[PDB]
């Protein structure tokens, strides 16, 4: 799914598989997309801040866009970088 | 002690009060924006962690 | 040199020094608890520092 | 133990282990529990000061509470995080 | 107009003229003090960056 | 040596080391002393003053004498603490 997470809070869980507890900042929103399991999309921005800063599995750095609005990553199917799409590319 | 200085000094304290303050809202827009990019790397860290343990990332 | 003049300059001597400074005791309590912040966070930097040439903490 | 430290002091050194040197600042006071060794619980009060913030080994964020009397937190047995306590969970 | 306004003039005067004005010697060395402060504090900076570049300190 | 510097000035250089250009404040006398490399000593003291601030390697704050003639910190010959000596230890 696409369980947000903000402050402190748990993530993933689903299939009797066990849950790892992520803490963030004070009060910085996280948008987490796990899929089946293989990959991992990870999303972050602050509520008083003008950049969405996000990243994935496959890719090597992270990739941000100022519009605080550009949705999120998807979990990746195989290998599939997120760095060049229309929503980022906006290289750090 | 003479109205003459009193007014002078009037005058340079609204002088002195209309100096330009640096600009505060993008000063701490610079710490939040970092705050969020340290929370983003240590999420990366913690879900590379957890495919430690298990062969498989949350969810 | 005329006695209207001297107490028009006591009467804005009196108005000049009745302005409300700002509050300062909350001034200096946020220097204060910036030190205790950094000085936790060593803390805890220097705690982990021995954690690396030993295998536990102090005591 | 408890062996609190302010200035300049001396932390541990039971069952003739090595001692480190803590030097805090001028006059803010430190309150440490080592336990058996494999947690540490700390906290921090300014003589001067309205807050004491405080954490702990399995913690991932500095916690605070405005009373300046909330004891301090005691080394955790096992992976066991102090924020959320009562006295505690005011989260920075 | 009156020569007993002017002598209350003068009198008033000469009590306005007496007020004892701040010590100002001890309020510039705290100035002083607090850039000497400033400049230590730089100083250990830049020697740390130096110690970058290379590995040994100046000399 | 004792290198000290007023101004703008070099500090270093020996053995045909590269030498770092500090720049003090408008009036501000500093004293150096780099000894062999591994440590360094630093001294403050304005002209018009009332307090010589110092500092070391080792140390982990800056320590003051209200003499403005304590002579300066010379390099600690390894880890080697100089808050607590007779010329200094008025703690910060």
């Amino acid at each position: 799914a696409s369980k947000d997470v903000t402050g402190s809070g748990e993530i993933g869980g689903s299939n009797s598989t066990p849950k790892l507890a992520i803490q963030t900042s004070n009060q910085v929103t996280l948008t987490y997309d796990g899929g089946t399991g293989h990959t991992y999309g990870i999303a972050t921005l602050h509520a008083k801040g003008t950049r969405k800063y996000a990243s994935t599995s496959n890719d090597t750095k992270i990739y941000y866009n100022d519009n605080t609005a550009t949705a999120a990553p998807s979990a990746p199917v195989g290998t599939a970088t997120i760095g060049g799409s229309t929503n980022w590319k906006n290289a750090l | 002690f003479t109205l003459i200085e009193l007014l002078i000094v009037v005058a340079i304290i609204g002088i002195l009060a209309a100096i330009a303050i640096p600009q505060f809202a993008a000063y701490r827009q610079k710490a939040f924006n970092s705050a969020a990019e340290s929370d983003l790397k240590n999420t990366k860290t913690n879900l590379e962690s957890y495919y430690s343990e298990h062969q498989f990332y949350p969810n």
